[PDB]
RNA sequence: UAAUUGCGAUAACGAACGAGACCUUAACCUACUAAAUAGUGGUGCUAGCAUUUGCUGGUUAUCCACUUCUUAGAGGGACUAUCGGUUUCAAGCCGAUGGAAGUUUGAGGCAAUAACAGGUCUGUGAUGCCCUUAGACGUUCUGGGCCGCACGCGCGCUACACUGACGGAGCCAGCGAGUCUAACCUUGGCCGAGAGGUCUUGGUAAUCUUGUGAAACUCCGUCGUGCUGGGGAUAGAGCAUUGUAAUUAUUGCUCUUCAACGAGGAAUUCCUAGUAAGCGCAAGUCAUCAGCUUGCGUUGAUUACGUCCCUGCCCUUUGUACACACC
């Protein structure tokens, strides 16, 4: 991999994770693909990024929020409840950990089980206060809502219990890789669409 | 689970009382050239894609 | 949400009215022109005036225009 | 920058509206190389009502 | 640290000083369930008595705990600062004591009843069951008397 | 006297003034090596310039920077940005243009404030609430 | 003594310095002129005195328990 | 005196918690004199050929 | 190559200097270390409790070396943290002015710091020797 | 104060044959099995690491992830 | 359109106030002027590790040069530019590129005509009238009170923890202030667990306090889900400081005491980008006392970029016997 040396020591691990195909600090970024036509063009990846910390204005204009690296937008959804408003770095560490775990058992690269977890938690349809009326939610409220439900559920499980936030988040998204009837997100989503039929 | 595939071609406007929903004409790129008009909940742009679960239904202006 | 005030539209119209041989369709030249041809009171003011003067000069070479 | 924040109303009624007053100060210094007789010719009109002109020499 | 294994050494239940102590809790914190104790007053005495706080409250050598009790019942004769206790210049013998367990409950009323017997305003306040340190009582402390 | 330049980077109130001498390819901010900074998880955000443009890219330069003001993340974001234009200015003066344009294009296509001098600033609070847009709670009798 | 001395300086075009005119309004209404007469006199004096614009307001009570307030302005005037 | 303050019964949160709250505690503004503002109560008026002499 | 203090990871460097000062023998502890929580701003004493004077005695010199001169007051402010005033808002208060004064004295007698002019205490010269060789062993950890 | 926050002599047998078949390990993973409390749980991990039990895929404190001995 | 901001229609044509303009603050200039009260490089002089010549510091001037960083003077820069999409293809709007910057560039300052029995005679030696004026409602001194506690309401502070408390350790801001007839901001040296004391010093201040080494936050450990070490109300005992005076405890420290509080009913607040929220800091107050306020920076989201359903307010039309104008 044509190594290069200088005066200050730059560890060979670093000397390995360069222009050579882009990965996360330790996870591959290519071969991660959305397995649902819908939300494609709305799950920003490849655009590889080694660490999810990007000082990018994503709200100056409405839709640029979709061009944001998903795992980062997913990470911004943790610095919530005041007690975590800010704490971005503490979050970044919880995610590097979380994926250190999803891959614990699932061989599948974490940057792919993430998309698999967002796929099965986007409500195809919902309801609104007209009784109620059946409504198809947008392809980005789809993601926004998927991330929101996944993180609130994991945050819900980490409270008053020894298990760490990273562990609960990991187990929640593994169950959400393909709905297994146990993630707070599969449940809420399916029931947020099981009432869209109530008005038809 | 028969699903669909619709791509918005033009935008209609804000329906519903609070104005948070929007009418939009969709277009299936499977058996294209067809007409359908569905309404959404999230914010949308031109050219997005959504999936219908009941292709034979269409609501109208919501009170 | 920037609809130029009529003070600027007023002056720019009065200028396309007397300086067409001059006032080329590129802003910079019009700005450097007004610095010597009009008694403006502020840089930003004359920039607004000149940019409008330019848009008007830009489209009259496409068709007519009021005033 | 000398700031003065105070409520506008002399009383304490209405909206609790505050008002910041400002006063800006400028003090520029030069180190000169002149003689013993131009000592007070720069004390002559080099003055401008409103400028505090202070000059004394030392290195200790 | 380092992994350890006691055969039957540690007894879960243990009462001493007329006060119970949990076996399954750490001994630097297990001790604090007595009155007049402190997470610091106990911390200090522990290795003053030469005990290793790293592990639990029951494995502890019986002789070691009697040494500890002696330390607290005789803290100044055994090099303890005179500003680390709650009974310095007590009120009648210019002595520096430490009130422990059953005795602190008493000493509280000892002083209380003094204040009352002498008619000091804060004594009257206490008898009436109010706040003594002068806090505003109008909007605070309303439903627990 | 050897070919060398000086550049900077500014994020929030932080300021990273950097100097690049023609040398052995040694890099250290505040006097310590880039090996460890610790905003550790955030260190890759400054390791990135090296790997983006190809990491050799240093065998005849020398990097060292100092940062005043800012915060634990303000300075880390300001220094990476303080070195990016350092290298570009170096190839501007001492090296040819083509190689420079290559660098500034490889940067612009990835850059997260790498060359853009982020304009965000702190908004000033206004009486009526301890916060920029927030107002004190109201009562309505 | 000697650290300061003051010298009187006649004022140019008094009809443009506000205070100069306000004190006049005071010292004429205090002499018994009609409120409107004195006010209109000072406003047109200030006008023939060069000033491009002028305005004078009188607030309070004059023989009427309830307080009124009248304006008197002429010419041009900017306020923003 | 102080002896009287303690000996004297009727004092203490006990002797007060045992009692009931005067309903005047939960009372409000009473809006005294906020609906008559526009109607001058001086029972007096100002003569027009008094004001005209004033202004 | 040539080692230096700036070239060592702060945590694992100071802890190495701690294990060294620890197994060397000349300490000069004021003897009063059974109680002090190192500041009023804190709740309880450090947990090491056999040592940690060496850990503070590693942070004592790393800092003073990286800086020209420093003073007991500056060290109190550095280590001092937020103090929970119970129900009142958190505020930062300086640390102990004595466990610092005689954390230096105790090792100046061991010669790693000198009472600097201009007021303060500059890094010692023999200390300037008791320098980065320590970092050499630190790097030996990754040899 | 419940369920053997302390040694549990005949549990030290359980730990050894329990570690295999696990794709994850953590202090939480330990107390998760009706077992040793966190204080004496967190301390066992490296004790096992001493001879081919795990593979330390994690790096720092407050979160630890080892894996099957290979 | 934020705007009676404009396009367009037009018995109106052309103007003015107010909006805009303007002013201030934050962002951009390696282009101008240059500065031991700002800083950079070289070099003296000098310290350590390695040694190959390197790497890291010291040095109120040892000298030489410079103005990128800092500072503040003068200019410049943006005018929604270019291209496109939309539209009476009008004002305009929307997307993309470029750009320090394209949400009135962000934030403020100013702000016409009128209206209220709105608040202020308790800011004024501003004031009309009325009251009192020597047993005073003048005034000063002494002590108490404004804190008084069965309860009702409102702005808040700390929490219910494991995105944690704790213990080391890593350690980074920005708005300010600061002592003459003086006791202000305080470095450093010692004594003290602490609070604090004591001995000197710099500073009328970009020169000294100060790099304000702040706090959150980062790292490494101890804890283990149990009111637990979360939590710190109440309370006892002692030590300090401010002050003529600390009792009803001014504030600080030490030990001990270890409540309620296990996410909050009906309801209601604030907010769209460096904003919310968390975090601490300076200033006002100030002998002592911030849980308040005015500013500051620190870490930094989620979700809008819509509508008139709720609510409020404007504008037309319309009715009117109101015009002291529905009180
Ligand atoms: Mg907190
Ligand atoms: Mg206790
Ligand atoms: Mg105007
Ligand atoms: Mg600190
Ligand atoms: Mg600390
Ligand atoms: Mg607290
Ligand atoms: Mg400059
Ligand atoms: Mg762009
Ligand atoms: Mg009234
Ligand atoms: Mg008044
Ligand atoms: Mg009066
Ligand atoms: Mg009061
Ligand atoms: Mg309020
Ligand atoms: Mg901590
Ligand atoms: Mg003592
Ligand atoms: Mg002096
Ligand atoms: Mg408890
Ligand atoms: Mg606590
Ligand atoms: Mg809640
Ligand atoms: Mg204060
Ligand atoms: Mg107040
Ligand atoms: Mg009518």
């Amino acid at each position: 991999f044509t190594p290069v040396v200088l005066a200050t020591p730059i560890p060979e691990e670093v000397q390995q994770a360069q222009t050579e195909i882009k990965l996360f600090n330790k996870w591959s970024f290519e071969e991660v693909e959305v397995k649902d036509a819908s939300l494609v063009d709305y799950v920003q990846v490849r655009q590889p990024i080694f660490v999810a910390h990007t000082a990018g204005r994503y709200a100056n204009k409405r839709f640029r929020k979709a061009q944001c690296p998903i795992i980062e937008r997913l990470t911004n959804s943790l610095m919530m409840n005041g007690r975590n408003n800010g704490k971005k770095l503490k979050a970044v560490r919880i995610i590097k950990h979380t994926l250190d775990i999803i891959n614990v058992l699932t061989d599948q690269n974490p940057i792919q089980v993430v998309v698999d977890a967002i796929t099965n938690t986007g409500p195809r349809e919902d309801t609104t206060r007209v009784r109620r009326q059946a409504v198809d939610v947008s392809p980005l409220r789809r993601v926004n809502q998927a991330i929101a439900l996944l993180t609130i559920g994991a945050r819900e499980a980490a409270f008053r219990n020894i298990k760490t936030i990273a562990e609960t988040l990991a187990e929640e998204l593994i169950n959400a890789a393909k709905g297994s009837s146990t993630s707070y997100a599969i449940k809420k989503k399916d029931e947020l669409e099981r009432v869209a039929k109530s008005n038809r | 689970t028969p699903v669909t595939l619709a791509k918005v071609i033009k935008v209609l406007g804000r329906t519903g009382s609070r104005g948070g929903v929007t009418q939009v004409r969709v277009e299936f790129l499977e058996d294209t050239s067809r007409t359908i008009v569905r309404n959404v909940k999230g914010p949308v742009r031109e050219n997005d894609i959504l999936v219908l679960m009941e292709s034979e239904r269409e609501a109208r202006r919501l009170r | 949400g920037r609809v130029r005030t009529k003070t600027v539209k007023r002056a720019s119209k009065a200028l396309i009215e007397r300086y067409y041989p001059k006032l080329t369709l590129d802003f910079q030249t019009n700005k450097r022109l007004c610095d010597e041809i009009a008694t403006i009171q502020s840089k930003r003011l004359r920039n607004k005036i000149a940019g409008y003067t330019t848009h008007l000069m830009k489209r009259i070479q496409k068709g007519p225009v009021r005033g | 920058v000398l700031k003065i924040s105070t409520r506008k109303t002399p009383n304490g009624e209405g909206s609790k509206t505050w008002e910041t007053y400002e006063m800006r100060i400028h003090k520029r210094y030069i180190d000169l190389e002149a003689p013993v007789q131009i000592v007070k010719r720069i004390t002559q009109i080099t003055i401008e009502p409103g400028v505090d002109v202070e000059v004394v020499v030392a290195s200790n | 640290s380092l992994v350890v294994q006691e055969q039957g050494s540690f007894q879960h239940i243990l009462r001493l000083l007329n006060t119970n102590v949990d076996g399954n809790i750490k001994i630097v914190y297990a001790l604090t369930t007595i009155k007049g104790v402190g997470r610091r007053y106990s911390n200090l005495v522990c290795k003053k008595a030469d005990v290793d706080l790293h592990k639990r409250a029951g494995e502890l050598t019986q002789e070691e705990l009697e040494r500890i009790v002696q330390i607290m019942q005789n803290p100044t004769h055994y090099k303890i600062p005179a500003w680390f206790l709650n009974r310095q210049n007590d009120i009648t013998d210019g002595k520096d004591y430490h009130t422990l367990a059953n005795n602190v409950e008493s000493k509280l009323r000892d002083d209380l009843e003094r204040l009352k017997k002498i008619r000091a305003h804060r004594g009257i306040r206490h008898f009436w069951g109010l706040r003594v340190r002068g806090q505003h009582t109008k909007t605070t402390g309303r439903r627990r008397a | 006297a050897v070919p060398s330049v000086q550049t900077f980077g500014k994020k929030k109130s932080a300021t990273a003034v950097a100097h690049v001498k023609a040398g052995k390819g040694l890099i250290k901010v505040n006097g310590s090596p880039i090996t460890l900074v610790e905003p550790e998880i955030l260190r890759f955000k400054v390791y990135e310039p090296l790997l983006l443009v190809g990491l050799d890219k240093f065998s005849n330069i020398d990097i060292r920077v100092r940062v005043t003001g800012g915060g634990h993340v303000s300075q880390v974001y300001a220094i990476r940005q303080a070195i990016a234009k350092g290298l570009v200015a170096y190839h501007q003066k001492y090296v040819d243009e083509q190689s420079k344009n290559e660098l500034k294009k490889a940067f612009t296509s990835y850059d997260r404030t790498l060359l853009i001098a982020d304009s965000r600033r702190p908004e000033p609070k206004k009486f009526g609430g301890k916060g920029a847009r927030s107002r004190f709670q109201k009562s309505y009798r | 003594p000697g650290t300061i001395v003051l010298y009187a300086e006649r004022v140019q075009d008094r009809g443009l310095s506000a205070v100069a005119q306000a004190e006049s309004m005071k010292f004429k209404l205090l002499n018994g002129l009609a409120i409107r007469r004195a006010a209109y006199g000072v406003v047109r004096y200030v006008m023939e005195s060069g000033a491009k614009g002028c305005e004078v307001v009188v607030s309070g009570k004059l023989r009427a328990a309830r307080a009124k307030a009248m304006k008197f302005a002429d010419g041009f005037l900017i306020h923003s | 005196g102080n002896e009287g303050a303690i000996r004297d019964k009727t004092a203490g949160r006990r002797n007060n918690r045992s009692k009931d709250v005067t309903d005047s505690a939960t009372t409000k503004k009473s809006n005294t004199r906020r609906a008559t503002d526009r109607h001058s109560r001086t029972g007096k008026t100002d003569t027009k050929k008094k004001v005209n002499q004033g202004w | 190559p040539g080692v230096s203090v700036r070239d060592v990871a702060a945590q694992d460097f100071i802890n190495a200097y701690a294990s060294f000062l620890q197994r060397q023998g000349k300490l000069e502890v004021p003897g009063y270390v059974d109680i002090v929580k190192t500041s009023s701003g804190n709740e309880m004493p450090p947990q090491d409790a056999e040592g940690w004077f060496y850990k503070r005695a590693a942070s004592v010199a790393r800092h003073i070396y990286m800086r020209k001169q420093v003073g007991v007051g500056k060290l109190n402010k550095l280590y001092g943290g937020a103090k929970s005033r119970g129900v009142r808002p958190y505020k930062h208060i300086d640390a102990s002015g004595s466990i610092n004064r005689k954390v230096l004295q105790a090792l100046e007698k061991i010669g790693i710091v000198e009472i600097s002019p201009k007021g303060g205490r500059r890094i010692s010269e023999n200390g300037q020797r008791d320098l980065d060789r320590i970092a050499a062993q630190t790097l030996e950890e990754d040899e | 104060a419940q369920h053997a926050v302390i040694l549990d002599q005949e549990k030290y047998d359980r730990i050894l044959k329990e570690v295999p078949t696990y794709r994850y390990v953590s202090v939480s993973v330990l107390v998760d099995r009706l077992k040793i409390g966190g204080s004496l749980a967190r301390i066992a991990l490296r004790h096992l690491e001493k001879e081919g039990i795990i593979k330390p895929i994690s790096k720092h404190s407050k979160q630890a992830i080892y894996t099957r001995a290979t």
